């Protein structure tokens, strides 16, 4: 199963670096959410 | 007196071996293809 396995991990590895990016931005957008005066953060 | 006999006709094309044929032929070409890329059925799965 594992050589199986093979042929779809390109989809698996395109999918793993679009979720890192979208992490990412997740992060710039709660970083510039901190900086308006929402009490959540505390 | 065939008129009161001879049993049904058919009209029977012989098109399953045809297709059994190529189907053969489709399996043989893929195992070839296969081993000329150096990449077995074990070694897909």
């Amino acid at each position: 199963t594992l050589q199986s396995s093979h042929i779809t991990e390109w989809l698996f590895t395109i999918h793993d670096d679009v979720k890192k990016r979208a992490l990412e931005c997740f992060l710039e957008t709660a970083k510039v959410a901190l900086k308006g005066r929402n009490k959540k953060f505390q | 007196g065939a008129l009161n006999n001879a049993g049904k006709g058919m009209i029977e094309t012989n098109i399953g071996n045809y297709i059994q044929q190529q189907i053969n032929l489709l399996e043989f070409i893929k195992m070839e293809m296969a081993d000329v890329a150096g990449i077995s059925k074990q070694r897909e799965g």
